[PDB]
DNA sequence: TATATATATATGTGTATATATACACACATACATATACA
DNA sequence: TATATGTATGTGTGTATATATACACATATATATATATA
């Protein structure tokens, strides 16, 4: 059966927008730990969910994006 | 079945075809009420985005196709395009031209032909070549496709023939692939096999096919993967053989050094081989529509899958030879 | 592939072996690195943005690293290269051919052991023949308290390899 | 361009040793491949 | 989860086949290595 999808049903149902839906092994997943007043970039050996990691992401860059446009600027 | 699939590439057109069933030449409903006109299921499988038979996928589906975008992509980065279709009945033409920008409506004939052809014409100048191909781009763009076609013809199943310009592809083995990838570095030399089985469902029903080379001209460690008929660079099925047969490489290396005492890790282990990985993995996921990773969590492998013990020591006799 | 290069350089300057031939994962292996800035006119293989694309020309073109940097980054680079020379390749071995210790060697009666050097393998022969009178002379040696090595022909004088 | 190293080769008559292959067969050690199961 | 069951290696003997290597000793020559000159 051939179907025709929209963006919303299209994006919750396929990996290609922010990778894989599910739990899968990220290679070089990293986090930041304190331990006592020092900060420390850790291997991560969990699975963890890509796409759940890009809605973080495209925020972040969004706002870095904006700190970018207006860094030249009077605000 | 498909018994075929040709790929032709020729003064720049560019053409594949296959004979099973053809796309159904059969009205879309939904696709012509939002066009207002008639919309035949090849036009929404060449030219509506997001459209196709995997928008909802099987958790045991091994097909590559997941999106319902590559087919339009093909057509967007076309000059010209002609679908070409039969199912028994009907042939079904309709060319599609000007980056999708042009579609003409289909020609409906009755013919008694199965199969499909999707026949084009890229836009060579606007994605950096020269008009038409030069000597090199030409030459370089014949060899890749070729390549591809090879690797199809290792992937593919065992009652269809791969062409490539109507020679057929002769590698329907992953050693006959590891062969044409080291007959220069290393001719003449000593090919590892595994068929790399699971016992459980779905996994069970999709033996992964290896064949290594391993020698001191090597520089790197070096892989090609097909996997659901994607030539993908980065999955954990790499890691995988990677890891187990590093554990062996570490065990049998102290065992027969009297040294004991040096520690060397994955990239003394695995640095002079070149492995072929091809087969179907069942329930897998890329990081984009290139398909070049596959995702995946690294157990499936762990639970469900055993690399051959006869391989493994093949291969760490070969690699501890060599340290 | 810019440090590589500076690497490889120095590495078959620095060596007087002045054959051995090391690539880019020798160059890279122990570094970790961190980049940080803006690039004009990238290009990316998917929305998730994992890898740019770009003409590697552009930096051959119009960037320039340090030379200090490069310079820094080689030396501490070949000085791992030697290490790895000195040790991994030329690591610990094992003992000798054509030597049979004493029971009694590097213990608490070790001063009372002898080593019986001899010059070759059939001397070792009679040697073997000889401490191993059993009963047949209780008066002797044997392994208890006496080794076997060979001189391997003609000793090298070191008396002017000094 | 200079004064200065330290390692490097070849000759005869001597001192010491190393190692690959064929051929037959009783015997020893290593899985591994199933087949009941469990 | 123990069991066999058919696979694969592995030294060993006498009489054959074909090779390999360290060291001493004197002196003339050599090819690249080195200061410090600058």
């Amino acid at each position: 059966a051939f179907e025709i999808s929209d963006f919303k049903e299209h994006a919750k149902k396929k990996s290609m927008w922010a990778g894989a839906l599910n739990k899968v092994t990220i290679s070089g997943l990293m986090g930041v730990f304190t331990e006592d007043e020092d900060l420390m970039a850790l291997p991560i050996h969990r699975d963890h969910c890509p796409a759940l990691l890009k809605i973080f992401d495209e925020i972040i860059v969004n706002a870095t994006d904006h700190e970018r446009a207006c860094h030249n600027k009077t605000k | 079945k498909v018994t075929y699939i040709k790929i032709s590439f020729d003064k720049g057109v560019f053409s594949c075809e296959n004979d099973g069933p053809g796309i159904p030449i059969a009205k879309h409903e939904q696709a012509s009420l939002i066009a207002k006109r008639d919309v035949y299921v090849p036009e929404v499988a060449s030219c509506h985005f997001l459209a196709g038979t995997n928008i909802n996928k099987a958790k045991d589906c091994i097909k590559g196709g997941t999106n319902g975008v590559g087919l339009k992509l093909a057509m967007v980065h076309s000059q010209w395009a002609i679908l070409t279709t039969a199912d028994g009945a009907q042939k079904y033409v309709q060319h599609i031209n000007q980056r999708l920008d042009i579609i003409e409506p289909p020609t409906i004939t009755p013919s008694r032909e199965m199969f499909t052809r999707i026949e084009l014409m890229p836009v060579y100048q606007e994605l950096g070549y020269a008009e038409p191909l030069s000597e090199t781009e030409q030459a370089d763009l014949s060899a890749w496709i070729y390549l591809r076609a090879c690797q199809c013809a290792a992937y593919v199943g065992k009652g269809t023939t791969i062409y490539y310009n109507d020679k057929p592809c002769r590698t329907g083995s992953v050693m006959a692939l590891a062969k044409m990838y080291t007959l220069l570095s290393a001719p003449n030399s000593t090919i590892h096999t595994a068929t790399i089985k699971a016992d459980a469902k779905p996994y069970s029903l999709h033996p992964l096919q290896v064949a290594a080379v391993v020698s001191p001209k090597f520089k790197k460690f070096e892989h090609v993967s097909v996997i659901n008929g994607v030539n993908c660079v980065k999955g954990e099925h790499v890691t995988f053989l990677k890891k187990t047969i590093n554990e062996m490489v570490v065990k049998k290396f102290q065992q027969t050094i009297k040294d004991k005492n040096r520690k060397t890790t994955l990239r003394d282990s695995c640095s002079n081989i070149f492995i072929v990985i091809v087969g179907s993995i069942p329930g897998i996921e890329w990081t984009g529509q290139r398909k070049d990773e596959l995702s995946i969590a690294e157990n499936v492998f762990k639970t469900h899958y055993s690399i051959p013990s006869s391989f493994l020591t093949s291969m760490t006799k070969s690699i501890v030879d060599i340290l | 592939k810019t440090i590589n290069e500076m690497v490889v350089k120095k590495f078959q300057q620095t060596i007087k072996d002045k054959n051995r031939k090391t690539t880019l994962r020798d160059s890279c292996s122990n570094i970790f690195i961190v980049i940080v800035g803006s690039i004009p006119g990238i290009e990316w293989t998917g929305q998730r943005k994992d890898e740019l694309s770009i003409a590697e020309n552009v930096f051959k073109t119009h960037y320039s690293i340090p030379s200090s940097f490069l310079t820094s980054m080689t030396k501490s680079i070949v000085d791992i290269l030697l290490q790895s020379i000195s040790k991994k390749d030329n690591h610990k071995q094992v003992d000798v051919d054509k030597y049979t210790r004493a029971r009694n060697a590097g213990g608490k009666r070790a001063q009372d052991c002898m080593l019986l050097a001899a010059e070759g393998d059939s001397a070792l022969s009679l040697l073997r023949t000889g401490l191993t009178l059993g009963k047949s002379n209780p008066s002797g040696p044997s392994f208890d308290f006496c080794g076997m090595i060979s001189l391997g022909g003609v000793i090298m004088n070191a008396c002017k390899k000094v």
